[PDB]
């Protein structure tokens, strides 16, 4: 059946009985760093099944007024088991991911989520001159950011979903790896992305490679509104490898 | 690049730019 | 030395010339090239990807995600009109789409366009819609009957949520101007109700539809130019 | 026959678009027009699948849409001003922190990709305005000071000796100066966007300013003080050569505010900030 | 022996005219001199058929009468004026809607055909008139703005960056600028005449204005304001290269009035409007 | 570099010269040429067609 | 003559161009070349030779040979810190070393660095020291425990007076800037007491250590530039 | 395949750096990290010997670090001034005793070797400052007077005939003059340093002044006296070509004082005379 | 130095400087 | 005069003057 | 285009324009 | 016209004008 999926990573298996295929970002499957592209000379540590497994983030509630949610990777996985430990004990890290967004309702509900994975999503600030988004704002952790809620501190990034929080139009986000969760068709989205960067490995603490953006383009409607319809995200690193070991970095 | 021809009176018929619009007047007939 | 004849044009600076020039950093060796996923070699690769049309971009909607959705609902009159837009790749509701933005960096366009529509009602909502393309030389159609005499697709909503209508290249000349210029104005896309929007009891009485656009295998752009979809009215500072 | 390759280059027929084949009426249960946009893939239907097409032999070519062509045109990236008003020693020299972010036209094109790797061709257009009537003999010096090298602080600073830096001396009345620069990054590609910081604290800098340090362009009027004052404006043009670009992205929709940042301004009536024009209603073409 | 082809090019003997052969007295009932002009065909009689000719070896050649030769000479098509009178910001730039209709000399030659397809060579001749005594350092920018691109409205408009448009910068004292343009139409040939409209109502436009939109040529003095005022006149010359022409037509007999239209003026005594000179009578040579 | 001798005539603009020059629209591909009836290649083709002489062109 | 098109750049003088030019002394024949020992063909040959780091360059020491020595002695607390410096080739205590001076004529650097230490106590003085390299992305270590979690060498002083610690190239990018620029800041080298400095009676209770630095086989510099480690503030006269 | 040699020159990959190979944990009594600096040899340990390395394919090249590259860039070595103040005959000509010791930037690079043998490329940048408003027609003469030849003492001295010396005449408005000079020493290499004298008494000269006599550069404004005064400054640039260098040495740590001597000035607080920056203490990074 | 090719219509594809950055626009495909 | 070499990608390595001091930068290694 | 001749002392006798009137002085005898 | 010679290091020894007085300095010996 073209509408079922079982994804096994490490000791975790995820299933869905109403999928819309899977997307492999830019058509490249995650793979380890080769000696021709490598640059940092020490031998990498590859946790394998202990880090390359599904980690489920905190659930979010989708209601008729939701404006969107975003998470940044690898930041969202910073307090997640062995993968999280490895990103702080090492200067460099490299990894691909399998992102599985889950949201089920019923055959009498309607709504649509645009699920996108953006490489280098450099956020903008609005009407604040040359002051850029502050570190702690773009590093929310597994809780991500719920668009349209935050108390206006100065280095707070843009919260304009129609302008992709960066000065470009929402309708064009489809140029990045993405899927839609249209409630009448599917109840999950699966995106598998490779490591994308201009250097072979990078700081997992100062640089976020991908951003997961979920925007409800079609409002959630039904005639049973008291039933909460959550959205859950499960992310699994793939081919994670780290280099340049030392003491554990403590942030903020 | 150009079309060298031989008989010996070579006619190096050069075209200095990479666009067809750049060359001079056309041959007749 | 060799006798030379300096030709007109010598010494000028044409921004589009193609000459060689001495290198300011001799002996310098660039960083080795690594593999990065996602390489683009031709902009046609971007014109072939669907992007949403801000079709409902009325003034009260601009600045909202609702400028991207068209609302459908149970009708009381038959064969009502749903939407109507010009088909010109760089014309207005579709100028800001990705293909419209890229087309705006070129003066001419040719080829067929692919419009897709995804229904977002419940799985229990049904609907049949007629999507039509009206070639030029006539006004936009005023009724479903007038519209269906042109190129069209009757879309039946069901398990597959999306349908595609191809606007074939039907033109006098091999290319058309991308900018709004009558002579090379390509026609219209209109949408009408073929039957109705039916739902069972206890189901939302309205639903949205998303509209996408991209180019077919024959799509092509020509004559690079600067865009009028973006400007700079003051210095961009540090 | 590479020569055949050369002929295609001359006529710009390297990349041809495919032909439209003849199609016929069909009645089947394979419905190409039907699909699911949820998959994240574009429906692959072509005109032959929906209408009955004739056979047409496509002559169009995609050469001009190549990334090499799109980014391979000189655009202004800076306008340098040396305006002699009341102190030659202070006004006859200046400096600029190099970047491709100050001019919207070219910045926007490059920013349609996430990473781009290319060599650069720089052309300079100097123009001497005779404010008092004479320009004399103007000789200019443009020096590239890579990050770390000493920056001149006076018109006679020892750094103008240019013992190791590259300098271009231009003399008024000679062709516009021009030179090439190889791909300069310490990485494999230039970052058009960078979701990162240079530290992990609330005061760390965010964005491309962390990665795109290109150095400074120091310039001066080499000629010593003349009786008549001049205002020399040098416009710098940049063109990318031997280009590669990765991960395309949405074009900038609102005006740019500052360099190295995606920050923008938004007014009270937002439709004025974007190129989207308000429609009267859904059915008004 | 193409080389033989080259020798003919050098001597301009590619197209030779035929020889006159010897003919003799004749008495027959085949009368070549007789025919019927009603047929729409020209009688094909030659000199040997009417008189008794000698044998003459023709050396004349038709190379110079080729369409390539007839349309392949630079003629002025426009004279652009930037006259600094009292406001540098307003007078140092201008624009022109491109066309080959403003100068009678070349317009008339092209209009001897209905359709013509050719590449163009544009040469510019700028001349700076020193109205107050000095020209300073004049640098000009000529930018080609294809239909749709933004047109500059001030001497510092962002459109002058020329991020994608083609601009030619010329510096006073350097050779005249020149560049080539490929055949630019969206059709297979340029329309010299067009019996059509852009609509089907009483207000639709008629003529070549419907089909011959070529864009705008925007130009400005790049140099900033100088004490002394100058008047810069740039004359644009055009020449057709690699030409093809179809359906020849009658030459323009009266003066042109406006661009893109065959409209003409007629006075009270019409013989003054045409080149026909009044004969005294049928028998006065 | 190669020693050269700039000759008289250099830099001038002769309206009938035959030189090459850089193309302002690189990579541009012209519209395919279709067949159009009535092509003329040499003006001699027009001189060989009869046209009426305004022989009685008196002023009246 | 041959028609030519003078290109932009003609007539300019680029200090790094590579052209030919007529010789002012024609027919002149240079003195025959004799063999001279010590020829250098590439500056890398100089970067591979050890030179002393003025590691103890405090203000009271600059201008003395003591700015080159670190003092060791019997400790009363365990695991004490001996020294700490940045590892960046052109950063401060090591900017004036030979490799630091040459690196200062280039904009980028890459490769591994070799730090050596020579103990200069008596032949009867013992000591074990931990030399550590802390990769970037963290602050300098505050304790021996924190430091030993990074790359390190435990040096036991004995018949061979010198030890070497290699700072491997561990970077995100293939190169780094030679000038002090955070993003490409390479980490730190710290030294701690592994055991203690023990001596028998009647032996000096303090001893010095010399520190050297050079580049490994993979060391490489790029993009020539002028140095900021030397200046001229007035005319150099006869 | 020398052609292969040419390709390496174009890409600057003539001298490649070696790869890092994979290494493993070891336990042996061969301790590479241990050695003796007393020997005067650098320990030859590589990263694979101390840590466990992965296999990395090095792409770096050393071309740019070659002695040819390091010394092969034009740097200013002199700034000649002809300032017309009140006497054309006395101020329109001057002379300079040639040397590469007056400009710190290039002097320091050459002085990183004890001996160096090279050919020279000299480029001159003249600039005429119009002190009164006009420069007229400035023509300059730069004459190389080898040691022994007669030095001009007036602007019309017979020595300006240049019957045998080399002179370069430059005309204002033409490209910058440039010429090459072969290796000029009477020895096999130039002495960058010389621990010797020209005699054995307390008054003998010490240093490179004994060995580096290069002659004089005499220059004059060829044009005769003009009404308006000008100040012509000619900057001389030097670049070494086909270079060889021997016995490398420590770089100059303090400022230069005079030509041909290693003499230096030292102030009361010496840390200001060297580039060494005072550390707070041994443990403050 | 440059890549002469033959068929006769030679395409002398010259590169006048010794650095790769110095050449003109790249070939496509 | 200069050293033409073949493989076809000729490297016409020209030396325009008659003195060795006149040529450009030297080959390395 | 021009007439290369060989014996080796080639006499590349070039004619730079496409008209006979453009060439220099004629050969004698 | 000029004397091309081969060994491969060709010495194209060109004489650009048609008079002997026009060439540069003479060869010695
Ligand atoms: C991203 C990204 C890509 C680039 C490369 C930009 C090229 O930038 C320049 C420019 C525009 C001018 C000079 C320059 N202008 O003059 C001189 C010289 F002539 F003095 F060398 N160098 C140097 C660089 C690196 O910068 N940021
Ligand atoms: C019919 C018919 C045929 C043609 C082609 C005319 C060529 O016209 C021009 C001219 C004359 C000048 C420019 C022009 N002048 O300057 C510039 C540039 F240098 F700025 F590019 N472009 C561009 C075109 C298309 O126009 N109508
Ligand atoms: C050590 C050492 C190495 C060298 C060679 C320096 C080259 O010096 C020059 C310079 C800089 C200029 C001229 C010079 N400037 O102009 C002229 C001419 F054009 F008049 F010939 N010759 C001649 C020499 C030998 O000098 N000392």
């Amino acid at each position: 059946s073209d509408r079922i999926i079982q994804i096994t990573r490490g000791d975790s298996t995820i299933t869905s009985q109403d999928v819309a295929n899977a997307v492999v970002g830019y058509g490249v499957w995650p793979h380890y760093l080769t000696p021709q592209d490598a640059t940092a000379i020490d031998k990498p540590t590859q946790p394998d099944t202990s880090s390359n497994r599904f980690y489920t983030l905190d659930s979010k509630m989708w209601n008729s007024t939701s404006k969107g949610w975003w998470w940044k990777l690898p930041d969202a996985l910073k307090d997640m088991g062995i993968f999280g430990e490895n990103m702080f004990y090492h200067f460099l890290g490299r990894s691909g991911y399998t992102v599985h967004v889950q949201c089920n309702a019923s055959k009498f509900h309607q709504g649509t989520l645009l699920v996108v994975m953006i490489p280098e999503h450099q956020l903008a600030t609005v009407n604040k001159g040359n002051v850029n988004a502050g570190y702690k704002y773009t590093h929310p952790g597994e809780a991500g950011r719920e668009v349209g809620t935050q108390v206006e501190n100065e280095k707070q990034p843009s919260d304009d979903n129609w302008l992709n929080f960066d000065g470009t139009l929402l309708g064009n986000l489809l140029i990045f790896p993405h899927q839609f969760i249209n409630l009448r068709s599917n109840n999950s989205a699966t995106l598998i992305v490779p490591y994308v960067n201009a250097v072979p490995m990078d700081s997992m603490v100062r640089h976020n490679n991908w951003s997961l953006v979920i925007i409800p383009v079609c409002q959630l409607q039904s005639n049973n509104i008291s039933n909460i319809v959550p959205i859950t995200v499960s992310i699994s690193p793939m081919c994670a490898e780290f280099s340049g070991a030392r003491a554990k970095t403590v942030v903020q | 690049g150009a079309q060298v021809s031989r008989q010996s009176i070579n006619y190096f018929n050069i075209n200095y730019f990479k666009d067809a619009a750049s060359s001079g007047a056309s041959r007749l007939d | 030395g060799l006798p030379v004849y300096v030709t007109p044009g010598s010494g000028q600076f044409m921004t589009t010339d193609d000459m060689q020039s001495p290198c300011a950093l001799p002996w310098y060796h660039p960083t080795k090239e690594i593999f990065i996923p996602g390489e683009v070699k031709n902009l046609i690769e971007m014109c072939q990807v669907d992007t949403l049309i801000p079709i409902n971009s009325t003034q009260s909607n601009i600045g909202n995600v609702s400028m991207y959705t068209v609302t459908l609902s149970p009708q009381t009159k038959l064969a009502e009109e749903i939407f109507a837009i010009k088909v010109d790749i760089a014309s207005h509701p579709l100028a800001t789409t990705l293909i419209g933005e890229i087309a705006s960096y070129f003066t001419h366009w040719t080829g067929s366009l692919r419009f897709s529509f995804m229904f977002c009602g419940t799985a229990n909502t049904t609907l049949k819609v007629l999507l039509a393309y009206t070639p030029p030389g006539i006004g936009k159609p005023r009724s479903r009957k007038e519209a269906m005499l042109g190129t069209h697709v009757v879309w039946d909503v069901g398990l597959q949520s999306t349908v595609s209508l191809v606007v074939p290249w039907i033109s006098a000349s091999q290319y058309r101007f991308t900018t709004p210029d009558t002579y090379s104005s390509a026609g219209y896309i209109t949408c009408w109700y073929q039957t109705n929007f039916v739902v069972p009891p206890n189901t939302p009485n309205t639903a949205e539809m998303l509209c996408f656009v991209s180019g077919c295998k024959d799509f092509c752009l020509r004559m690079a130019r600067d865009t009028d979809l973006h400007k700079q009215t003051g210095p961009i500072t540090q | 026959n590479p020569v055949e390759r050369y002929v295609d280059e001359v006529l710009n027929e390297v990349l041809v678009v495919p032909n439209i084949n003849q199609s016929h009426p069909t009645t089947s249960n394979a419905a190409p027009v039907l699909d699911a946009a949820e998959t994240g893939h574009t429906n692959k239907i072509q005109p032959e699948d929906t209408i009955e097409t004739r056979y047409v032999q496509s002559s169009q070519t995609l050469d001009e849409m190549s990334v090499e062509s799109f980014l391979g045109r000189s655009g202004c990236i800076h306008e340098s001003v040396l305006d002699i008003v009341d102190n030659y020693n202070d006004q006859s020299f200046t400096k600029w922190n190099i970047n491709l972010q100050e001019m919207a036209q070219i910045r926007r094109k490059f920013e349609m990709f996430t990473y781009a790797r290319f060599d650069s061709e720089i052309t300079m257009v100097p123009s001497v305005a005779a404010k008092d009537g004479h320009i004399g003999h103007i000789v200019m010096q443009y020096m590239y000071v890579p990050p770390g090298a000493p920056i001149p602080t006076t018109r006679d600073d020892y750094a103008w000796q240019s013992g190791t830096n590259a300098s271009v001396f231009w003399q008024h009345g000679q062709p516009f100066p021009r030179f090439s620069l190889p791909f300069l990054s310490i990485a494999s590609a230039y970052y058009m966007f960078y979701d990162g910081y240079d530290g992990d604290t609330y005061k760390s800098r965010y964005g491309t300013v962390v990665t795109n340090d290109m150095g400074t362009l120091c310039s001066r009027i080499v000629t010593s003080e003349q009786l008549h004052k001049v205002k020399v404006v040098t416009r710098i043009y940049h063109k990318a050569k031997h280009t590669k670009a990765w991960c395309p992205r949405p074009p900038r929709a609102v005006q740019y505010s500052h360099t190295h940042t995606t920050n923008y301004k938004l007014s009270s009536e937002v439709h004025n900030d974007v190129a989207i024009r308000p429609r009267t209603n859904l059915t008004t073409v």
